[PDB]
RNA sequence: CGAUGUCGGCUCGUCGCAUCCUGGGGCUGAAGAAGGUCCCAAGGGUUGGGCUGUUCGCCCAUUAAAGCGGCACGCGAGCUGGGUUCAGAACGUCGUGAGACAGUUCGGUCUCUAUCCGCCACGGGCGCAGGAGGCUUGAGGGGGGCUCUUCCUAGUACGAGAGGACCGGAAGGGACGCACCUCUGGUUUCCCAGCUGUCCCUCCAGGGGCAUAAGCUGGGUAGCCAUGUGCGGAAGGGAUAACCGCUGAAAGCAUCUAAGCGGGAAGCCCGCCCCAAGAUGAGGCCUCCCGGCAGCCGGUAAGGACCCGGGAAGACCACCCGGUGGAUGGGCCGGGGGUGUAAGCGCCGCGAGGCGUUGAGCCGACCGGUCCCAAUCGUCCGAGGUCU
RNA sequence: GAAUGCCGGCAUGAGUAACGAUAAAGAGGGUGAGAAUCCCUCUCGCCGUAAGCCCAAGGGUUCCUACGCAAUGGUCGUCAG
């Protein structure tokens, strides 16, 4: 369940009217993960898939 | 007139001394609880080793209000404090006794246990 | 606020049309039964000082 | 569809079965029927009723000819009750019995030029936290370039009250014929001395 | 809304309005007739009538009541001894207001005379 | 018409004449009809009258008492048909019409501030002498 | 780019329906209750709070539900300015450096007057072929539209049990809306009382001003009010949506449809409340008025306006009442109501004070009465009725 | 005919905002062509470690008196720096 919203902090106008930050919440696992580094919503969504793969790889490892 | 943030004296011996109303249980958005209404409250002060402790989230029924209560006979009654008796999910008192008088409004709303336990019903 | 300002000069027509309610009404006067001078009703006649058929004021 | 004209006299409470019941007292009768409207003549059914007695010295000739044509002395107020045709020539409080339900029409109290908070129960603004000269203001009245206008019927400040208001389904608590008094439970529009109309309720 | 509210404000706060009436009352009772604005004159009547009615009573108490407003012993002596007897058989309506025909030049105010009745 | 006399007329049927006079400050016992389940009984309420709100028939009064450690105030319509009787149990002398101030007073201070009204007590004894 | 103010909040909403709830329905791995899934349905409703500038999101307590979106990701000539986008300063980092960072941190001027459209109200003008005073019809338009719990039916149907109805009744709530002030509870700018300091009148006593634009305190009528009181959502009628049918061919059977007919939603149309004949398509009913030269001049009629006393009417205007053949306002009188035993005198006490006279005195609005004062006296408009 | 051109004149906003501390005014008499605004009297309020008095700096006849009110005085003016 990919959520989208506006980035937080510095940036100017192009951070006030832009939903550039993403949050990918996995429904069955309950793990959440966000990103807001780059100005692009999908350069952040790339990151959020990456980190999200990482959190599941951690949990399936912990089993 | 009880609402969220309102502190109530607890007029039982469950061990709670003061509770803070956090919801009035009367539909989706009742603004105020009066005598005979049920509330959810947080226990803010309680004496040691009571049945209830500080931080507990309880239910209670209002037995006295400082805002006067109007009756169909045109009279009214008013108390010096706002007080409640802590109850379980069956509207039964969790304590063995209740202190101070309580309003007769309780009788018609089905709080007989509490009414009989009270030293006076006014 | 942000200092509202007229968008267009008011035309001579529209300016004058706005004044279509500005004409004065003449004063309402009645004759004084004593000295027959015109004066406003319900006031003491300033010309002879009578009101209600009696002398009230020195003239 | 019975009805009568009346004046609002005041409020009290009476005691009925150990209950305090709030009432407005209304001096309703007696009303002479001074004209009947017929389908054949007027296109509809109604009775023009009179109330209260008036000084002939203040009644001009046209009104007098209207009064004279009917069997009636001059009256201060003429009003029609729709779809009502009393057999008699005079309507009194006797037409209502305790327990019947009535609609009462009156002129509400005037508040003159009323604010958006009083008129329409708007929330106004904060009274601190930086609020600047808008404590009782309406706030936004629109959107932006689309639609670039304000809706008809926008709730705004303006005159409020001194208007026709009908409160429906009021209980007749008592009727006191020797005084032409009607006791109605609860509240009736308008001031004491106010002219009201009492009708059989349209509620079932 | 002003529904059924009695009394004029005359654009003065509580104590100024009070001092206005007293001062005018003093002025009326001294000269028997004054000119003021129509509204001041209308409002004045009731205030002075009351003072006169106390003077008709004549007792020490009334003298002390009236003194609260008039403050001047001699004027009250005049109120009780000279003015008051002229109204012994008259019940109220001790003053009279009549409107003047010409307005004040500087501010257009309509004027009236206020006078003690004969 | 006389709107006031009209209201007085409507009120006349419900007026009580049997109740005794008291003032703010007196101690009074009010015998009140009370309903419990399917029966009615009489329950006594005794306390200080701290307020009489006058409006003819619509007069009401307020009685304050301490009950099992809790202040209680009842407001009674002076002409309520639910009042069996009122008993004057003591006459107090106050120097004002509304005794709200006793809400914040100790019992000792109340007793001090509200001295026995000896005049009205003596008067009471003068009556209750029946011929 | 000779300027289209940029997040979020607040205020005010309105619209869409891909419907969160309520209403209707089909299928169900639908026994019942409760769900799942899809169809119809936008009428109304869609909570309070902790965190963070936050939108978002998480959490607490509830709920019938806590819908998703458009409107310059609505709304700064409506407010906020916490976040972003100035100048100061600091951390981390980069750079020899000056300095720099969709990195962070503390701080940081948001502009009284609306011309036009638009909107909320209120008038003036003319029109509605004669002129006037009343009472109305309703084309058209707006408002309103929510919902829960409990009990009876009935612990019946269903069910091994635990559980537990359809339909039909009854009671009581939540929020919202309109109106009201009898009750409850506010305010009550001088209605009453108490008190301090000071100056004054007149030494005592008794008072007055000032301490706020009430000096402070205790109360407080009317009016205006909600927290208080009454009432509203409908009922019912009509046509429908999905859906369920009756009869029934094309197509010998079959089919709710091709001809017909029926049932069927909080929705639509009426019904309820309010506006409303500038409805120029200007409606209807009742009553009153009848000389000089499709024009014009004058004086009138029915009536109206001016002027005045006023009003729970009101910014002005308007509306309503009254104007000496009158109770309209002020006074005065009675009652209500508030305050709570005035001054003066007497008695007790050395005194502060107490007691009596005394529920006294004072006393705005409320309910009335009374011509005492003031609405004196008057003035001006205003029909002579267009043609087939 | 345009340069947010230059100089001058006159419009619109508009009889609109405002008339510059909420310390406060009222009456009688006089003057005068004209008076809420000038003179006088009484009443009322405000300041009183000043909003009173004295000195210096700066200003430079504003001082006093008589006669005046076109302009100056944010209204008026017979009054006045
Ligand atoms: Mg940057
Ligand atoms: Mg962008
Ligand atoms: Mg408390
Ligand atoms: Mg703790
Ligand atoms: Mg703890
Ligand atoms: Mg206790
Ligand atoms: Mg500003
Ligand atoms: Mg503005
Ligand atoms: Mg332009
Ligand atoms: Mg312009
Ligand atoms: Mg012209
Ligand atoms: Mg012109
Ligand atoms: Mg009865
Ligand atoms: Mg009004
Ligand atoms: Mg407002
Ligand atoms: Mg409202
Ligand atoms: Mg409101
Ligand atoms: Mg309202
Ligand atoms: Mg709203
Ligand atoms: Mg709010
Ligand atoms: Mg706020
Ligand atoms: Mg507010
Ligand atoms: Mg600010
Ligand atoms: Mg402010
Ligand atoms: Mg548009
Ligand atoms: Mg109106
Ligand atoms: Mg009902
Ligand atoms: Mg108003
Ligand atoms: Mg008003
Ligand atoms: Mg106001
Ligand atoms: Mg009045
Ligand atoms: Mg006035
Ligand atoms: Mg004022
Ligand atoms: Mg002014
Ligand atoms: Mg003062
Ligand atoms: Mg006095
Ligand atoms: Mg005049
Ligand atoms: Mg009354
Ligand atoms: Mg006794
Ligand atoms: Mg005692
Ligand atoms: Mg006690
Ligand atoms: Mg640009
Ligand atoms: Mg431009
Ligand atoms: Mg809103
Ligand atoms: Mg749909
Ligand atoms: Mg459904
Ligand atoms: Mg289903
Ligand atoms: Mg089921
Ligand atoms: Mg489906
Ligand atoms: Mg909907
Ligand atoms: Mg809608
Ligand atoms: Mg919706
Ligand atoms: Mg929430
Ligand atoms: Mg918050
Ligand atoms: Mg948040
Ligand atoms: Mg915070
Ligand atoms: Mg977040
Ligand atoms: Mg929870
Ligand atoms: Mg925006
Ligand atoms: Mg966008
Ligand atoms: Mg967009
Ligand atoms: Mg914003
Ligand atoms: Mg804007
Ligand atoms: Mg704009
Ligand atoms: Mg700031
Ligand atoms: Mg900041
Ligand atoms: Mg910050
Ligand atoms: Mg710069
Ligand atoms: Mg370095
Ligand atoms: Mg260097
Ligand atoms: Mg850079
Ligand atoms: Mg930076
Ligand atoms: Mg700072
Ligand atoms: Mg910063
Ligand atoms: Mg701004
Ligand atoms: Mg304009
Ligand atoms: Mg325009
Ligand atoms: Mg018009
Ligand atoms: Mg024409
Ligand atoms: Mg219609
Ligand atoms: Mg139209
Ligand atoms: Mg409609
Ligand atoms: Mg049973
Ligand atoms: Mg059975
Ligand atoms: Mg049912
Ligand atoms: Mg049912
Ligand atoms: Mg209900
Ligand atoms: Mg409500
Ligand atoms: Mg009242
Ligand atoms: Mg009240
Ligand atoms: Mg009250
Ligand atoms: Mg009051
Ligand atoms: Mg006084
Ligand atoms: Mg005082
Ligand atoms: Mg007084
Ligand atoms: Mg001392
Ligand atoms: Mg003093
Ligand atoms: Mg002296
Ligand atoms: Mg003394
Ligand atoms: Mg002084
Ligand atoms: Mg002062
Ligand atoms: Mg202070
Ligand atoms: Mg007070
Ligand atoms: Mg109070
Ligand atoms: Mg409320
Ligand atoms: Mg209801
Ligand atoms: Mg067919
Ligand atoms: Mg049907
Ligand atoms: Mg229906
Ligand atoms: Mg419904
Ligand atoms: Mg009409
Ligand atoms: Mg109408
Ligand atoms: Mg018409
Ligand atoms: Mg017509
Ligand atoms: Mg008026
Ligand atoms: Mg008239
Ligand atoms: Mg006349
Ligand atoms: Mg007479
Ligand atoms: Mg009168
Ligand atoms: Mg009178
Ligand atoms: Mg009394
Ligand atoms: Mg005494
Ligand atoms: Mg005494
Ligand atoms: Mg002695
Ligand atoms: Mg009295
Ligand atoms: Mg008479
Ligand atoms: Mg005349
Ligand atoms: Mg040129
Ligand atoms: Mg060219
Ligand atoms: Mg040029
Ligand atoms: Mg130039
Ligand atoms: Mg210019
Ligand atoms: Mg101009
Ligand atoms: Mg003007
Ligand atoms: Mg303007
Ligand atoms: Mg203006
Ligand atoms: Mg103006
Ligand atoms: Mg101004
Ligand atoms: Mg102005
Ligand atoms: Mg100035
Ligand atoms: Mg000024
Ligand atoms: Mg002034
Ligand atoms: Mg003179
Ligand atoms: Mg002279
Ligand atoms: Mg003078
Ligand atoms: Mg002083
Ligand atoms: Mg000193
Ligand atoms: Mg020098
Ligand atoms: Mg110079
Ligand atoms: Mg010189
Ligand atoms: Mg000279
Ligand atoms: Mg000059
Ligand atoms: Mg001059
Ligand atoms: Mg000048
Ligand atoms: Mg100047
Ligand atoms: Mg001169
Ligand atoms: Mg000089
Ligand atoms: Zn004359």
């Amino acid at each position: 369940r990919i959520d989208v919203y506006r980035t937080s902090g510095a940036g100017g106008q192009h951070v006030n009217r832009t939903e550039s930050a993403v949050r990918i919440t996995h429904i069955p696992t309950g793990i959440v993960t966000q990103c807001q580094n780059d100005r692009s919503q999908h350069k952040n969504k790339d990151q959020a898939m990456k980190q999200m793969k990482a959190k599941l790889y951690e949990v399936e490892m912990q089993k | 007139m009880i609402q969220p943030q309102t502190y109530l004296e607890v007029a039982d011996n469950t061990g709670a001394r003061k509770i803070m109303c956090i919801r009035v249980l009367k539909g989706s958005n009742a603004k105020y609880a009066t005598v005979g209404d049920v509330i959810v409250a947080s226990v803010k002060e309680a004496i040691p080793r009571g049945a209830v402790k500080e931080g507990d989230v309880v239910k209670a029924v209002v037995v006295r209000t400082k805002k006067e209560i109007k009756r169909p006979d045109g009279s009214a009654i008013r108390f010096d404090d706002n007080a409640a008796v802590i109850i379980n999910n069956q509207l039964e008192p969790r304590g063995t006794r209740v202190f101070g008088p309580v309003a007769r409004e309780l009788r018609e709303k089905g709080f007989m246990k509490i009414v009989s336990l009270a030293p006076e019903v006014l | 606020a942000k200092h509202p300002v007229p968008k267009k000069k008011t035309s001579k027509a529209r300016r004058d049309a706005r004044r279509s309610h500005h004409a004065l009404t003449p004063p309402t006067l009645v004759p004084c039964p004593e000295c027959k001078a015109m004066k406003p009703p319900h006031t003491v006649c300033p010309e002879c000082g009578y009101y209600a058929g009696r002398k009230v004021l020195e003239v | 569809m019975k009805g009568i004209l009346g004046v609002k006299v005041g409020m009290t409470r009476i005691f009925r079965d150990d209950r305090a019941v709030p009432v407005t007292v209304i001096l309703a009768g007696p009303c002479p029927v001074v004209q009947r409207r017929t389908p054949e003549k007027d296109g509809y059914t109604a009775v023009q009723l009179g109330f209260l007695p008036q000084n002939p010295k203040r009644v001009n000739r046209p009104l007098k000819g209207h009064f004279a044509k009917a069997g009636v002395e001059p009256v201060r107020i003429l009003r029609e009750i729709r779809d009502f045709n009393p057999e008699g020539d005079t309507v009194t409080v006797e037409i209502f019995k305790p327990g019947e339900r009535v609609d009462v029409t009156g002129t509400s109290k005037g508040r003159g030029f009323a604010g958006v908070m009083k008129r329409w129960n708007f929330a106004g603004g904060p009274d601190s936290h930086g609020a600047h000269k808008i404590h009782r203001h309406p706030g936004s009245i629109g959107n932006r370039k689309t639609p670039g206008r304000v809706y008809k019927g926008k709730k705004m400040a303006g005159h409020y009250g001194a208007e026709r208001v009908t409160v429906m389904n009021l209980e007749v608590v008592d009727v006191i014929p020797e005084e032409n008094l009607l006791l109605v439970k609860g509240a009736v529009p308008g001031p004491n001395g106010g002219l009201v109309i009492v009708r059989e309720t349209k509620k079932a | 809304m002003r529904h059924l509210k009695s009394g004029r404000k005359l654009n003065r706060h509580s104590s100024h309005r009070l001092a206005l009436y007293r001062n005018q009352a003093k002025s009326l009772l001294t000269h028997g007739r004054i000119t003021t604005t129509v509204p001041k004159a209308k409002e004045l009547r009731g205030f002075v009538d009351h003072l006169i009615h106390l003077a008709k009573r004549g007792d020490l108490h009334a003298r002390r009541l009236v003194l609260r407003d008039l403050q001047d012993v001699k004027l009250v002596r005049k109120l009780f001894d000279e003015i008051a007897p002229r109204y012994r058989d008259r019940q109220g309506g001790y003053t009279r207001v009549l409107k003047l025909a010409e307005r004040r030049r500087g501010d257009g105010a309509p004027l009236a005379l206020v006078e003690l009745v004969e | 018409m006389n709107r006031g006399a009209l209201i007085k007329l409507v009120e006349s049927r419900y007026v009580r004449t049997d109740l005794p006079e008291f003032r703010p400050g007196d101690t009074v016992r009010v015998s009140y009809k009370v309903k419990e389940g399917n029966r009615t009984r009489i329950q006594d309420f005794e306390g200080i009258v701290i307020r009489i709100r006058r409006n003819g028939f619509n007069t009401t009064f307020t009685v304050r008492k301490v009950s099992y450690g809790v202040g209680v105030e009842r407001i009674f319509p002076l002409h309520s048909p639910l009042i069996q009787k009122i008993d004057i149990v003591q006459r107090g002398r106050a120097r004002r019409a509304k005794l709200y101030f006793i809400r914040n007073l100790s019992d000792r201070e109340i007793r001090r501030k509200l001295r026995a009204d000896r005049k009205r007590i003596d008067q009471d004894r003068a009556a209750e002498r029946a011929a």
